[PDB]
């Protein structure tokens, strides 16, 4: 069941990752603020993959 | 001595190889310009016992034949050129590298290594050299008396005197590239060298026939992240102690084999 | 973020009256040029002369 929880582990970093760079680029004036967005993926069905 | 004893043995080896692999990514994560490393496998032959897709019959073929594995096999250990992240280290002589290439330098005994390291020094003869005594090879030199070394986006580096009212242009710090980076071997003291694997170099200035940029006053850190290694370490502890169980399974079989 | 750099502003002050005669203002664009001892040339806007 790790495979469905690293991927899980890498998602968060990432969407904290994206925080922290949104959060140190303040007072810079050509910036525009960024998000990231996921999606899950089953293989078939019944079976997830993360 | 039996079959499932050395592949359990083959698979223990693996899984040795795959955990001094982690530690020594571990070991140097504060490393300057330190490009981690990952072991890649791949099973071993099969004994086929029945031929699959065999004419079992005038007309009847198995739909699968009788295979037994033999083991796996770690085919290599490659590095992964990644770009490392930048940090603000605020020196006039430090430099980083963004996109790809290398710095050459020369070797004492006069073949030609390449880096991405960045801690470039000067020695006593005022010749640019890296931390460990090596001099890159276009040789360029910094005179005395000088007050401030600038070194462009592109290759250009020039130094400033006490006067003169004008900076002075020194040299040119053409990278050099390949194509294959991952096929380089590399050695001691954070160097690489050319192999057959990776194609001939070819120099070029920087911002040119995809080759990097430099930044000064800037140093790359190592591309390894603390977060999945720890969960690397859990899954190779438990697939080692998945083995050895097998291994002691093994055993006892045997034992109450020859027990009669 | 990587800071680029400090850039300064190079408005005009306010010329007060201090009196004396050693002391000189520019109400536009201009630098005084300066020379050391060593020979080394210096600008500048510092009003203060003696």
């Amino acid at each position: 069941s790790f495979s469905q929880a690293v991927s899980g582990l890498n998602a968060a970093a990432t969407n904290l990752d994206v925080i922290g760079n949104n959060i140190a680029n303040s007072a810079t004036y050509g910036f525009k603020s960024g998000t990231a967005s996921f999606a899950d993926m089953f293989a078939g069905s019944k079976v997830g993959l993360g | 001595m039996i079959s499932s004893l050395w592949i359990a043995k083959t698979g223990l080896d693996a899984q040795q190889t795959n955990m001094d692999v982690i530690a020594n990514n571990l070991a140097n994560v504060s490393t300057n310009g330190f490009k981690r490393q990952r072991a890649v496998f791949e099973d071993l032959l099969y004994q086929t016992i029945r031929q699959p897709g065999a004419q079992s019959s005038e007309q009847t073929t198995l739909p699968s034949g009788l295979q037994i594995g033999t083991g796996v096999r770690p085919v290599a250990t490659e590095r992964l050129h990644s770009q490392g992240n930048l940090s603000q280290t605020n020196n006039s002589k430090d430099v980083a590298i963004k996109g790809q290439g290398f710095f050459q330098v020369m070797l004492p005994d006069g073949t030609s290594a390449y880096t991405r390291d960045g801690s470039f020094q000067v020695d006593q003869n005022g010749q640019l050299v890296t931390a460990g005594g090596f001099q890159v090879q276009p040789a360029i030199t910094i005179p005395a008396n000088a007050l401030s070394i600038t070194i462009g986006r592109d290759g250009v580096v020039s130094v400033t005197q006490q006067g003169q009212a004008a900076p002075v242009q020194v040299g040119q710090l053409n990278l050099t590239t390949f194509m294959n980076d991952t096929g380089l071997e590399s050695i001691g003291e954070n160097l690489y060298i050319e192999t057959q694997s990776s194609g001939a170099p070819n120099e070029s200035t920087p911002g040119l026939n995809g080759a990097g940029l430099l930044y000064q006053g800037y140093v790359e850190t190592s591309n390894v992240n603390v977060a999945e290694e720890l969960v690397n370490m859990i899954q190779v502890q438990r697939a080692y102690e998945i083995n050895s169980k097998a291994v002691s399974t093994t055993d006892q079989m045997l034992q109450k084999l020859t027990q009669l | 973020v990587k800071v680029a750099g400090i850039t300064q502003d190079f408005t005009d002050g306010t010329t007060t009256n201090t009196g004396r005669g050693l002391d000189v203002a520019i109400s536009q664009n201009g630098f005084f040029r300066l020379v050391d001892s060593n020979g080394s040339v210096f600008y500048s806007r510092n009003g203060q002369f003696k």
